[PDB]
RNA sequence: CGUUAGUUGCCAGCGGUUCGGCCGGGCACUCUAACGGGACUGCCCGCGAAAGCGGGAGGAAGGAGGGGACGACGUCUGGUCAGCAUGGCCCUUACGGCCUGGGCGACACACGUGCUACAAUGCCCACUACAAAGCGAUGCCACCCGGCAACGGGGAGCUAAUCGCAAAAAGGUGGGCCCAGUUCGGAUUGGGGUCUGCAACCCGACCCCAUGAAGCCGGAAUCGCUAGUAAUCGCGGAUCAGCCAUGCCGCGG
């Protein structure tokens, strides 16, 4: 009937409503293409269809807010991949190698005290 | 094509063109087409000379232009000069005038460096 | 690029006494510490003392200037 | 690295052609972290090499960067004073930086107005054995086997 | 230049706000006045008596100041005479109409601040330092205590150069935030000069 | 309608001021909505360690204000009783508005 | 660029609103 | 700082604009934090001494 | 990842719709913020005496997962008596005390740190989409009107997960510019004007007109950064009536 999954890339998060469908996305009320397309990364979101061949299978409407559109990218790849594994377990170990489902942690390190922007530090001249 | 006191702008937009007289910035320009009624985008020389002319009734006598403003500026500076304005002695030693500081990077105003030694 | 907007200020120190100084005629040398404020038409032919924070400078008051404030021909600065 | 081997990163492949090598490339192209403008630049040039050129993009895109991949290069080593020239082999994975920096870099040395033009007209040169990014690798090709008498410092 | 406050590191775990209340952007300012006015009078007034820490708490208009002594007979007075003329002199100071309470404090010798007290008194009176510092670590050591460490600053014994001292006895661990290290500072005043006493007792683990 | 907003800087003063209203009310009155927290005021300054430069080395510290919500639902009066004046904690602060 | 004050990139790096840069 | 340049507390500025911050606990001059009252340095002696209610050390 | 908790959340689910979570309603989800779980070289292969190293599965995450707070005995007679405290020495119609004015902003030069650029992977214009963290009771100011505008008048809401600063910018689509000291670059200067403030001459920021400089990737030399890093983009804060903030401290794209 439905699946769903959560997945979250860099301080945003994406929830995934796979439905058995004619294959058509919808992103927060607009076309999948009306909300990127502009955004050359935006297919990536959508490979862990192509991985299982569930382009034509599933229809999808997903809610994403928070961060920037490529984290939501990113995390509309996880949020399909999770919904993906529940519809069938057994697509775990097809999806597990690819790393569709694994969490990325990388977060905008935080600026320090002493340097410019958290790493970068101000330049000297000694004379 | 001269609008103004002798001026030939060619080629390019009108209303670019007209950045090349000297009392008209991107501000003037874009009124005079605007008032006069004539595409912007037109280049200079597919310009009607009736679009022309009505360019030049309007730009010659709405504002002071270039040979006026030239003088006009030029005596508001004798005029505070003439008087022991402050303003105008900062004028006088080739100084900025709005209150920079004169310590360092003088440079626009000051007749960039000719160095001393130490 | 100067702004005051409206009432252009004058300091009453000397704006009482420049008034009452036309009424009896124009008089000599003035005092004046306030270059705060600005100049006016009635002081046209007068001569005030601007301060410079250390000396008193007699500055003759005309037509042309009287859009300008005390202190502008009283210079701070000395230099070469 | 004093210590560790410093592990290569492993990039994603092309969401187009699925390769690595092109998403490596688009990196190279990008500056101050403006990615999408740079596939769209590589992207485009795609269709220029693939229309005033009826071959593959894919296909010529690989045979320009193997003709800028120099087999040989020199450094410098400190001997008895003043250092030498030294030629030696080009480590592969320092063969595939070289050629791709030296192909952007010689893209944006062209006339051409637009990035996309620059790109595919390098490409078409740099696969045909000409333009700024073969010379390049040509000069340094002659370093070595110039300083050549300097072959027992390999290191 | 280094080894930042002990306290100020442990004010979120095993280490208490000697003021706990709240307040706005419009009241925590005079607040925090009046705590230190009362901090303030009552080191004037109590260094005799011996006092520790001075806890102030507000819940709404109340103040529950409650005064750490070692010898509590000394606050009070005979038959409650000085909890009564300081007592309302607190209220003349700030209008709040405050009440006042007394704590007892056991073991002096294991307070901080109490046994910096004691070094610095004796300093002011020309003792020897090493042996007043070792004797006042003996005085924690042979209590609980599994930890102490004592530092006293420059002129040492009126010396025309300044010096450091030292002995510490068992284990006072700084770097780590678990075990409820208790720190204490005293001045002494002298004729060559001024003279700082640190005091770190070390007491329990978690 | 009555509103109970729990504010302080101790998130243990609050919880322990907070379990201790419901438990009161739950006797009496319907289902409270609950211990709805909201989020944290913070306020962070930034200090440079020392006096007299040696700027870089500054240190910084929070000051947290905790909030609560409690939105008791149709209370009379056996909610009222234990409501009076029974509590312990302090560094809490407490407004109603209804 | 960003330092053109009659630009609406100029406008938006002081911070600052006009003619060049209205509200809404 | 000086004894007669905490005539800020006794204002009565003649001007609003001559009103100035003036740390309470050290009276100094340049650098207080409006919200404390206390200057930069008071507020970071008062902080360690744990005298400010609610006053953390920020880590994140 | 779970539990507790539901006036941020939601046709996931139906009911209604002025199609706006707006109402009805619900906590599942997003979230908020308190307590917990989780990683231990525990499991397998190999090496090894051991500690450990290499690789593998499971897992959100592994060999210190990522970032902070944390800086030992001592060193440099390091820094500050000008934050405070303070020994000793000087001053006391005065080194003290008040005020107005001026200076701390001076300019023939040099160094340091930064900002903005020299452009087409760019600039300008219209249109449109996506953040996190903070601040606000005479303070934030929706919205209406006036004005090209800075801003003024009027005035709604907000003791603020509920109202406001608010628009994020790069980005996306559309259009203009066509390699040229220019639709690059915004210095300097004339002129007109808003606001704070008793008061903008020295010596404020802001708006509007006109002016439109140097600069077409920088000698010798030299700096930062090893992954959400560099680079780049904007946002907020502290101090403060205002502001010379391009600084500093944070925030995310
Ligand atoms: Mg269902
Ligand atoms: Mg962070
Ligand atoms: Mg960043
Ligand atoms: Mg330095
Ligand atoms: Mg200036
Ligand atoms: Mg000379
Ligand atoms: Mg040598
Ligand atoms: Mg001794
Ligand atoms: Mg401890
Ligand atoms: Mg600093
Ligand atoms: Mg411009
Ligand atoms: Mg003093
Ligand atoms: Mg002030
Ligand atoms: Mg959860
Ligand atoms: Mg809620
Ligand atoms: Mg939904
Ligand atoms: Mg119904
Ligand atoms: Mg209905
Ligand atoms: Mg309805
Ligand atoms: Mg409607
Ligand atoms: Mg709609
Ligand atoms: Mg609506
Ligand atoms: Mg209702
Ligand atoms: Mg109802
Ligand atoms: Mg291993
Ligand atoms: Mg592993
Ligand atoms: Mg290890
Ligand atoms: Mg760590
Ligand atoms: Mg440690
Ligand atoms: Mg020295
Ligand atoms: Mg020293
Ligand atoms: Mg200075
Ligand atoms: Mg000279
Ligand atoms: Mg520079
Ligand atoms: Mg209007
Ligand atoms: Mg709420
Ligand atoms: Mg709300
Ligand atoms: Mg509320
Ligand atoms: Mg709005
Ligand atoms: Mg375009
Ligand atoms: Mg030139
Ligand atoms: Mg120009
Ligand atoms: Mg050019
Ligand atoms: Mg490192
Ligand atoms: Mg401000
Ligand atoms: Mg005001
Ligand atoms: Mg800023
Ligand atoms: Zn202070």
């Amino acid at each position: 009937e439905q699946y769903y999954g959560t997945g979250r890339r860099k301080e945003a998060v994406a929830r995934v409503f796979l439905r058995p469908g004619n294959g058509k996305v919808t992103v927060n009320g607009q076309d999948f293409n009306e909300y990127f397309q502009g955004l050359v990364r935006a297919v990536a979101a959508l490979e862990p269809l192509r991985a299982v061949d569930a382009l034509g299978h599933f229809d999808a409407y997903i809610t994403v807010r928070g961060g920037g559109k490529s984290g939501q990218i990113d995390a509309i790849k996880l949020g399909i991949a999770r919904a993906l594994v529940q519809y069938n377990p057994d697509y775990r170990a097809k999806l597990k190698p690819l790393g569709f489902l694994t969490r990325d942690a990388r977060v905008v390190e935080r600026k320090k005290y002493g340097k410019h922007k958290a790493r970068r530090a101000p330049q000297y001249s000694k004379r | 094509a001269r609008i103004a006191g002798v001026e030939i702008p060619r080629n390019k937009r009108v209303d670019v063109a007209l950045t090349y007289i000297y009392g008209i910035g991107k501000a003037r320009a874009k009124e005079a087409l605007e008032k006069t009624g004539i595409n912007p985008a037109t280049r200079v020389k597919d310009l009607t000379e009736a679009e022309v002319v009505r360019l030049r009734e309007y730009v010659e006598n709405t504002w002071k232009l270039e040979g006026e403003l030239r003088a006009e500026v030029a005596a508001n500076i004798k005029r505070l000069m003439d008087i022991g304005c402050y303003r105008g002695l900062r004028h006088r030693r080739g100084l900025p005038v709005r209150g920079q500081r004169t310590r360092t990077n003088a440079r626009t105003r000051k007749g960039p460096r000719k160095t001393v030694a130490g | 690029p100067r702004s005051l907007k409206k009432g252009v200020f004058v300091d009453d120190h000397l704006l009482e006494k420049v008034l009452e100084l036309n009424a009896k005629g124009e008089k000599r040398l003035i005092k004046t510490w306030s270059r705060r404020s600005t100049i006016v038409p009635e002081m046209v032919g007068h001569t005030i003392a601007v301060y410079n924070g250390k000396q008193h400078v007699p500055v003759y008051i005309t037509e042309n200037m009287v859009g300008h404030k005390l202190g502008e021909f009283a210079p701070t600065r000395t230099y070469r | 690295a004093r210590r560790r081997r410093a592990e290569v990163r492993q990039l994603q492949p092309d969401l187009v052609y699925g390769d690595v090598l092109v998403t490596a490339f688009i990196n190279k192209i990008m500056r101050d972290g403006k990615k999408n403008l740079a596939a769209r630049i590589f992207y485009d040039a795609c269709k220029i090499i693939q229309e005033k050129t009826g071959q593959e993009p894919l296909k010529v895109f690989k045979q320009a960067v193997e003709n800028v991949k120099p087999r040989m290069e020199v450094r410098s080593r400190r001997v008895g004073g003043a250092n030498y020239q030294v030629p030696m082999e080009v480590s592969p994975r320092r063969q595939q930086s070289l050629a791709l920096r030296w192909l952007v870099q010689a893209a944006n040395q062209r006339p051409e107005r637009r990035a996309a033009v620059r790109i595919a007209h390098e490409l078409m040169d740099a696969a045909e054995g000409k333009g700024g990014a073969v010379k390049k690798k040509e000069d340094v090709e002659r370093m070595a086997e110039a300083n050549r008498a300097y072959a027992h410092y390999r290191w | 230049g280094n080894k930042i406050h002990p306290i100020g590191f442990r004010l979120g775990i095993t280490r208490d706000w000697e003021s706990r209340w709240y307040a706005g952007k419009k009241q925590y300012r005079h607040l925090l006045l009046e705590d230190q006015r009362i901090r303030g009078l009552l080191e004037k007034e109590l260094y005799s008596a011996g006092l520790a820490r001075v806890d102030i708490e507000r819940a709404a208009d109340n103040v529950a100041v409650t005064v750490h002594v070692a010898k509590p007979g000394v606050v009070i007075g005979r038959g409650g005479e000085r909890i009564r003329v300081l007592r309302e002199e607190l209220a003349k100071l700030t209008g709040k109409n405050v009440a006042l309470n007394v704590q007892e404090v056991q073991n002096p010798n294991l307070s901080a601040p109490l046994v910096a007290q004691r070094v610095a008194e004796q300093i002011e009176r020309r003792f020897a330092v090493r042996r007043a510092i070792k004797q006042a670590v003996q005085r924690v050591m042979e209590s609980g205590a599994k930890g102490a460490k004592v530092i006293v600053s420059g002129r040492i014994g009126g010396a025309e150069q300044a010096r450091t001292e030292w002995a510490a006895q068992g284990r006072v661990p700084l770097h780590t935030l678990r075990a409820n290290i208790d720190y204490g500072f005293a001045l002494a005043r002298t004729t060559y000069g001024v003279l700082g006493v640190k005091a770190y007792i070390f007491l329990g683990e978690v | 309608k009555i509103r109970i907003k729990l504010r302080g800087f101790d998130h243990k003063t609050l919880d322990a001021s907070a379990q201790k209203i419901v438990e009161a009310a739950r006797r009496s009155g319907a289902q409270v909505s609950g211990p709805i927290p909201l989020p944290t005021r913070v306020r962070r300054f930034t200090v440079i360690r020392g006096p007299f430069k040696h700027k870089d080395s500054r240190e910084h510290f929070e000051l947290r204000t905790h909030n609560r919500l409690v939105d008791i639902i149709n209370p009379n009066r056996k909610t009222i009783e234990q409501l009076m004046t029974l509590d312990l904690p302090t560094g809490v602060e407490i407004e109603i508005k209804t | 660029g960003k330092g053109d004050r009659r630009t609406r990139r100029g406008k938006i790096w002081r911070g600052t609103y006009g003619k060049y840069r209205p509200r809404k | 700082a000086r004894k007669a340049l905490i005539e800020k507390a006794k204002r009565t500025p003649k001007f609003k604009v001559r009103a100035y911050t003036r740390c309470v606990r050290c009276g100094r001059a340049r650098s207080v934090y409006r919200f404390f009252g206390l200057c930069r340095i008071c507020l970071r002696e008062l902080a360690h001494k744990g005298q400010l209610p609610g006053v953390r050390k920020a880590s994140w």
